[PDB]
Protein backbone atom coordinates (compact mmCIF):
# COMPACT_ATOMS: atom_id res chain seq x y z
CA UNK A 1 0.00 0.00 0.00
CA UNK A 2 0.93 3.29 0.10
CA UNK A 3 2.85 3.43 2.97
CA UNK A 4 5.02 0.53 1.73
CA UNK A 5 5.03 2.86 -2.15
CA UNK A 6 6.30 5.89 -0.82
CA UNK A 7 9.49 3.79 1.17
CA UNK A 8 10.25 1.19 -1.45
CA UNK A 9 9.57 3.31 -4.75
CA UNK A 10 8.37 6.73 -4.60
CA UNK A 11 5.01 8.74 -4.49
CA UNK A 12 3.72 11.90 -5.19
CA UNK A 13 1.24 14.30 -2.86
CA UNK A 14 -1.66 13.95 -4.89
CA UNK A 15 -1.51 9.94 -4.29
CA UNK A 16 -1.07 10.96 -0.44
CA UNK A 17 -4.18 12.80 -0.59
CA UNK A 18 -6.41 10.40 -1.18
CA UNK A 19 -5.48 9.25 2.58
CA UNK A 20 -6.78 12.39 3.73
CA UNK A 21 -10.15 12.58 5.80
CA UNK B 1 5.06 19.52 -6.41
CA UNK B 2 7.84 17.21 -6.70
CA UNK B 3 7.78 12.94 -5.65
CA UNK B 4 8.66 11.60 -2.75
CA UNK B 5 10.87 9.01 -0.75
CA UNK B 6 9.29 8.67 2.64
CA UNK B 7 9.73 6.43 4.81
CA UNK B 8 8.68 5.95 8.63
CA UNK B 9 7.88 8.85 10.79
CA UNK B 10 8.54 10.75 7.64
CA UNK B 11 5.42 10.31 5.72
CA UNK B 12 3.23 10.59 8.61
CA UNK B 13 4.89 14.29 8.51
CA UNK B 14 4.07 14.42 4.73
CA UNK B 15 0.20 13.34 5.61
CA UNK B 16 0.18 16.03 8.23
CA UNK B 17 1.10 18.80 5.93
CA UNK B 18 -1.13 17.30 2.62
CA UNK B 19 -4.05 16.33 4.80
CA UNK B 20 -4.20 19.74 7.38
CA UNK B 21 -7.39 20.47 8.73
CA UNK B 22 -8.80 17.69 6.92
CA UNK B 23 -6.60 15.04 8.90
CA UNK B 24 -5.96 11.41 7.38
CA UNK B 25 -5.45 7.95 7.75
CA UNK B 26 -2.03 5.78 8.22
CA UNK B 27 -2.53 2.66 7.10
CA UNK B 28 0.49 0.13 6.89
CA UNK B 29 0.45 -3.53 5.56
CA UNK B 30 0.61 -5.93 8.42
NA1 LIG C 1 4.01 15.36 -5.56
NI1 LIG D 1 14.82 9.91 9.18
Amino acid sequence: GIVEQCCTSICSLYQLENYCN
Amino acid sequence: FVNQHLCGSHLVEALYLVCGERGFFYTPKT
